């Protein structure tokens, strides 16, 4: 939420996008289309798998410990054994609760970030040939058929080819 | 004459709620569970060496209660004590039972080496109908009930040096007769004394004559004690009556062995983490099954669920 | 501070804004004005109240424990009782110190974020009719009376109505 | 022909400094205090049941020191011990005083049920001028000082089965006379013995004759001991002298009761969290009032202030 | 990584920049040059030194404690002494591991942020006289000699002086 | 007709790998080490007062073993016990050795004040060839071995009030003879008794006759005990034989003193943090040298390295 893309200027997600986390929808002279962006998708997945691998990193191995259940009342020493264990459990429970809260806050922000990064990358490709409509969409001011849209999706769009046509349409 | 290009992200129809720093409940596309909350109910017999105590507590197998004879010289990573266990020999108590149970459990072995103590002047291998072994009156297999020979009980003064290179655990005891006639009949003298010493430590126990509640046929008791002897040190046993002598020593080891109270059955499977409820997987970092555990285990926490987000915020239309 | 709006390209705060956390100041043909933006204000407040509710979530309830003050010297067992409590207090003190540091760092960044989001939302509304002056202000290149400014504040500004007038002023 | 539209944020003239990951002191518009550092100084009498011990420690109310007679059969969630408390009966000691105080405190009741022990052959209800009850020499109300009858003291051997379904706490004792004349005058024999046993446990205490420092009129002492008896188990008391017998048992409960040392007065208010300084609010997550607490309390920390930011960075002009 | 500047739209770092963390490279009519930006450099250093000072803030001082090594087997009380210490060490080890992970994640993001802030500050200075080429570089559409480049680096660039020349070159 | 202006950041040819929330290993331009993992191997003699025990344990310096005479009335912040230490006086044991060692170590002083106990009727300053001081048979310097005078040993009953304003630590003992002839020769009576009491506490120890393993010439032993007496309280020592009497008291203090087992040599340097491996710097927050520490120390952790990034991601070309 901290970049304002997901659940922000992008109104909602696409349930019909099943082959990626992020991607492109277009409308042009030949129709409409949808395509997943694999690099941004993979960047967010790699980060989430990294944090998952860290959280499950290593299992403490413990053997003989102290007793934790008691059938007889004893007083002082049993009070201390119980207090030590209860103290330990409360602190680990705190660590677990905080860990998940921090990680989940960070996961929501990093995935929002990757969405924003793809948007900013696309904006920069388009240079003076498109305008940001404010809802995650670019209005592209020149004829842009399927190969042209494809060139934008794979980072090879040449803005100079269309600049004259786009400037003419943009400025009356 | 133009086109529209929209950037966007996926969503799912079935999101899952997670907690964050700022939100008690926010929907993400997926999450994974971090708290292990279930068990199959079976203790896997691999990779740790499980010894099922069955009807025997560890202390009764140590002392040599007849129905525990099958545990002689046993080893374990985890000794499992069953709630149905019972004593069926001479009624006894262990001052600091918890500590002796612990140090034997942690040692992980009942390996016992007989030693030839010089009991000249007394009769050996006293028995009782409270502790039958087959057809005969008997006694704890690792203990030696000494009593008068030809109506005398001399001051016993015997020694056993530790000339090896490892520690020796000696289990010994004191007999508490229920009446003065028992005392004089067994030990001649009106009161006994047991002193077990090393170069650096000593224990003296004075028996106490009197009735205790009837248990397995008897109002008398025995009291169990223990002494560790390091290499180069010497055991010296000094008594003028009521001595329940050791027959030898237990080899003390260090390592990863322990003991667990559990009624869960043992199965053929492999699991690093054991709880009294049964073995549990250890792929999650936390668990809510039991604070009692053994092996490579998740950490016990009070929460029964903790969802780690593995996807973006879920924003459907 | 991480987005560079608050205490960054916005030079300072407005002590005279008393009815909101974020908002708009304008100068046009009819005078000057100030108005709070409630949605951004509320978004930051909701997040801060969420973190406050979590920090105060549940009070551990403890009953019989161990003793923690002693009138007699005793040695080993008292050493251990004291050490257990001192260990516990030091760890909870660490948790409290870290919690406040992390939360306060995050609160400063989220409020900076909400300021940036409102700025970016306004920029996107204005399309080709204004330019970013670099200090949080837009220079609007067309007559924009009080209703027009109001339309920007409530998200109904129609950039097409003014585009011709704005382009003419922008480009000589 | 145009307009200017400036985006911005508020500020306050009176900001507050907070700590962050990167800054020891940075000014935000507002903050809230997370460490509770004050107390009203009163222990609120709701919602927990407070029992003010006044002049009585818990152990003296347990044993039945005469000025503590008003505490017979009392209950509490929190027993408050005052620093002015004092003993005013027979001078005594409790081996493991701390443990008996703890287990009674945690039980939360002094509910006492008389039992008819068979003390045939001895005189009952010995008294002392060190323990006056009104005009008469007396003794601890829950204890029974036994001594010779017609110049004999037979071997006492009495039993009390637990045929109910709950645990019984027995408090008993041993008398240490200051001289041999006292010993023979009270118990005939030159030395006594007290053995209290169950099916599974036993305690033998041998009294010791000799002078102790004069306390409340006496150089002799009594020593206090305790024995818990579970359902189906049996108490057996065996003595040939110096026995300070129980008159019955205390009902043991489990639950949330405890005990606190405090001189704070008790007031009419409600508060979940109690410290020895008084009750404290529990709206904050941490507190610096006292590591000793009872109830639903903030966690004790060393810091006396921790400010949580509740607003943006404060950037005035 | 969360802003997408460092290790993102800026392809790589400059090993030859030895007098600052961030800065400017230019090409114009008089040649090429490199200059460090001290304010952004100092802002990131100040933050890192702040977090370093906090991590090393205060050393707990402990005196008489409990024993932690033992030459004799003893059972219950020694089990508890060992368990208390092992419990403490595991929790402090957890705190240390988490602290470094969180701090390092934050340090990478704050330094990325400072790079983005300098880029955004420069973009805003240039107004309509330059275009973002998508790789951290601005194409400046007017003659901009060494003093002019210097004016951009020290925040005194006057976009109005060059706007007419720049607009003419930008739009054919 | 234009220019290009590129924004960018530095890099280094030699980056360093760090851990993050999302990355086990990511390269940054620089990092700093947070775990102190080395020691010079020397205990710095400033700023804490180090007392090298050399051949003496703390308890042997307390009791006054002759080769420990140089430690009389010593003070310390940290008493360092060497593994080569040895006892060379009468063979002895201390029930709860660990606790007495701890309370003296924490007190930080062996300051001893002689008191004139009234030992009328007994001979004082018994000695033994196991405890030579120069040419003469001797004994622990702070203890007073009492025995018969003119073939009698009367019931000793002596008192020592604490009329000062500070606490007194008394060290005393009980002699265990190896044979009945020793017992009667030294104390006339066939068995002894030692009772040490205050207004509020009492200890009775009954000696035990019999052989222990030969140590430094002897099969007999002494057992060491201790009693603290608060202001306004009184020490009363009552014995009919086998008493090893105190010669006075040790002043008990509270403060920052402690004790450490270490063979590291002491050097001329200053260091706030001491480990048994030697002093360590305390500029880092954590350390992996030793869980045993004294002073202002980093916190012990299991990791031997933790790298804190002090620079941006390293992105070379
Ligand atoms: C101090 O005081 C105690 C308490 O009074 C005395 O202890 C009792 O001693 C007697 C022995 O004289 C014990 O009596 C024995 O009880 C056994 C337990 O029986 C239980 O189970 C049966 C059913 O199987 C029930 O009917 C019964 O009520 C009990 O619940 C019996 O097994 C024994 O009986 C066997 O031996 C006798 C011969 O004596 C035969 O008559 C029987 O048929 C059978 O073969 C026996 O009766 C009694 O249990 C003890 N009580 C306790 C609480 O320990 C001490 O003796 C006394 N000390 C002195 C010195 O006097
Ligand atoms: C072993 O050694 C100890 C120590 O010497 C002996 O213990 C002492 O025993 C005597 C009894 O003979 C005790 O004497 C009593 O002291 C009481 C305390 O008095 C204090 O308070 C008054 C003011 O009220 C002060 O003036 C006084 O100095 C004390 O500070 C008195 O209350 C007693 O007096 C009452 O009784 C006597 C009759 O004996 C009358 O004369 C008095 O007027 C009054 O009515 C009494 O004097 C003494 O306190 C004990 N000391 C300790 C330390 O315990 C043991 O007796 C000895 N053992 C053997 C076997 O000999
Ligand atoms: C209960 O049972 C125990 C065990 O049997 C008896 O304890 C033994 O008592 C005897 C005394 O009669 C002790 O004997 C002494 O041993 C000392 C240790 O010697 C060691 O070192 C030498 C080398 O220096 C070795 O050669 C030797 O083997 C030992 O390893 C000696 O120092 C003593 O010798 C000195 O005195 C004798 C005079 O008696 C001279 O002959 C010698 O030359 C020398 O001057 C002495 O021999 C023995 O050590 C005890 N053993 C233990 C384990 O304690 C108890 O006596 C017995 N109790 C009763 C009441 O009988
Ligand atoms: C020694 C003997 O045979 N005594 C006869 C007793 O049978 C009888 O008292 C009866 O004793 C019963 C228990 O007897 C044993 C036992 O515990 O089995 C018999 C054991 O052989 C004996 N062992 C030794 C080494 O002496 C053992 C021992 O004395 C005690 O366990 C010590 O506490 O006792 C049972 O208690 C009966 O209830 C009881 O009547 C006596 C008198 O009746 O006659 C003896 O001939
Ligand atoms: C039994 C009796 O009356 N003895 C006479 C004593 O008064 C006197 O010794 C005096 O004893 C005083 C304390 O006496 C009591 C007490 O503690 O109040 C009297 C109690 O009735 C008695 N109780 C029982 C059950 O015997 C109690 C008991 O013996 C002791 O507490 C046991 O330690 O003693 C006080 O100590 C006086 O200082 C002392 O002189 C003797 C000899 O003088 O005469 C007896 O007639
Ligand atoms: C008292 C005395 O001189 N006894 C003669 C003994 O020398 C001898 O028994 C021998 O005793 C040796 C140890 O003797 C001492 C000692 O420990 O040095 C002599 C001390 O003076 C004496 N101190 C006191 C206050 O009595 C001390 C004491 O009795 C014991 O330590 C108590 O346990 O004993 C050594 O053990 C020899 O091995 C032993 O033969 C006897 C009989 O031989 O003759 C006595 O004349
Ligand atoms: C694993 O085994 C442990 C230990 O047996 C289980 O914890 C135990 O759960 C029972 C639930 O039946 C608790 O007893 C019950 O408590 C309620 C009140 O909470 C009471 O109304 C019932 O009459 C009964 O006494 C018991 O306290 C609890 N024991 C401990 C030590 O916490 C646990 O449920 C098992 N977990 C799994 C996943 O199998
Ligand atoms: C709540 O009550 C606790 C316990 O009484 C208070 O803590 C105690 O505060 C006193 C302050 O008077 C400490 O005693 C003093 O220590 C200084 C040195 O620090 C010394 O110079 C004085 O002569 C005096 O001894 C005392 O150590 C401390 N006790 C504990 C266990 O920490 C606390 O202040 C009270 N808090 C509130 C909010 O009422
Ligand atoms: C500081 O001193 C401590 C304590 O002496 C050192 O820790 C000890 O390190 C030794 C390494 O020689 C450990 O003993 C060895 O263990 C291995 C198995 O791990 C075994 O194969 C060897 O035969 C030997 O027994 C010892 O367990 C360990 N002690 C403790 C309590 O952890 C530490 O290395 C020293 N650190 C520095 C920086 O000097
Ligand atoms: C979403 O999360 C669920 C549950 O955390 C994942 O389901 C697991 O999938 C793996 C791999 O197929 C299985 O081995 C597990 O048994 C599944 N667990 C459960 C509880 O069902 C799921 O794969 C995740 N990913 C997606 C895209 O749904
Ligand atoms: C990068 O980190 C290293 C090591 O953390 C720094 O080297 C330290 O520099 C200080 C100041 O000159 C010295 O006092 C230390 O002794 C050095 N430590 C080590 C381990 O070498 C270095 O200064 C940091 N900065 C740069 C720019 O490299
Ligand atoms: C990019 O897409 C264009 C148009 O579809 C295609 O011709 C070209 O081969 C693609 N290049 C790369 C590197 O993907
Ligand atoms: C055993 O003890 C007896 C009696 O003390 C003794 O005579 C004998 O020599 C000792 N040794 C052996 C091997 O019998
Ligand atoms: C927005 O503001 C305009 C101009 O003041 C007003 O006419 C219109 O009703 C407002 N609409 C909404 C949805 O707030
Ligand atoms: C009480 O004890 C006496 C003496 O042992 C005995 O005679 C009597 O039967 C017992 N029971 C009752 C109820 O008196
Ligand atoms: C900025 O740079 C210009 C051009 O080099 C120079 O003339 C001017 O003095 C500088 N001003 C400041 C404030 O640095
Ligand atoms: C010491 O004790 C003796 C014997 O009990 C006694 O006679 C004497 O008065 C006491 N006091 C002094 C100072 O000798």
């Amino acid at each position: 939420g901290i970049f304002g893309a997901i659940a922000g200027f992008i109104e909602n997600g696409w349930e019909g996008m099943v082959d990626g986390w992020y991607g492109f929808r277009h409308q042009n002279s030949e129709g409409t289309g949808q395509a997943a962006d694999l690099k941004s998708t993979q960047a967010a997945i790699d980060q989430i798998n990294g944090k998952l691998n860290r959280v499950i990193e290593k299992t403490n191995e413990k053997f003989h410990q102290i007793e934790k259940e008691f059938s007889e009342v004893e007083g002082r020493i049993q009070d201390l054994e119980k207090y030590v264990e209860d103290t330990k459990i409360d602190l680990w429970s705190y660590n677990a609760e905080l860990l998940v809260a921090l990680e989940n806050q960070h996961t929501i922000d990093l995935t929002d970030s990757e969405m924003n990064k793809l948007f900013e990358k696309t904006r920069r490709q388009l240079r003076e040939n498109a305008e940001d409509m404010g809802n995650g969409c670019f209005k592209i001011y020149h004829k842009c058929d399927n190969a042209c849209i494809g060139s934008i999706r794979n980072g090879t769009y040449d803005h100079d080819v269309y600049r004259d046509e786009a400037l003419n349409n943009r400025f009356q | 004459p133009g086109a529209t290009l929209c950037l966007g992200h996926h969503a799912v129809p079935n999101g899952t709620l997670v907690k964050t720093i700022t939100n008690d409940q926010i929907e993400v596309t997926n999450a994974t569970e971090l708290v292990q909350s279930s068990s199959t109910g079976r203790i896997c017999d691999s990779p740790h060496r499980i010894l099922d105590g069955k009807n025997c507590t560890l202390i009764d197998a140590l002392l040599g209660d007849p129905h525990c004879d099958g545990f002689q010289n046993e080893k374990w990573d985890l000794f499992v004590e069953r709630s149905k266990a019972f004593s069926n020999c001479y009624p006894y108590d262990v001052p600091d039972y918890a500590s002796l149970r612990s140090l034997v459990a942690s040692s992980g072995t009942l390996e016992f080496i007989n030693e030839g103590f010089n009991w000249t002047g007394v009769t050996q291998s006293g028995g009782s109908y409270a502790c039958k072994r087959g057809s005969d009156n008997s006694f704890f297999s690792r203990l030696n009930w000494l009593y008068e020979s030809e109506s005398k009980y001399p001051v016993l003064n015997v020694t056993m040096p530790n000339n090896g290179n490892f520690d020796k655990l000696y289990i010994w005891g004191v007999h508490h007769p229920s009446t003065d006639k028992e005392q004089t009949n067994l030990y001649v003298r009106a009161s006994g004394r047991v002193t077990v010493s090393t170069k650096r430590s000593q224990q003296t126990i004075i028996p106490n004559i009197g009735s205790r509640p009837w248990v397995r046929g008897l109002s008398s008791r025995i009291s169990i004690y223990w002494t560790i002897v390091k290499p180069g040190d010497i055991l010296l046993i000094n008594s003028n009556g009521n001595l329940i002598a050791p027959r030898g020593y237990f080899k003390i080891r260090t390592g990863k062995s322990s003991i667990m109270r559990s009624d869960a059955p043992i199965g053929t499977c492999s699991s690093e983490c054991i709880t009294p409820n049964g073995s549990i997987p250890n792929d999650k970092p936390f668990q809510n099954v039991n604070k009692i555990t053994y092996g490579a285990c998740p950490k016990y926490v009070k929460q029964n669920t903790l969802k780690l987000a593995t996807g973006m915020r879920n924003v459907p239309e």
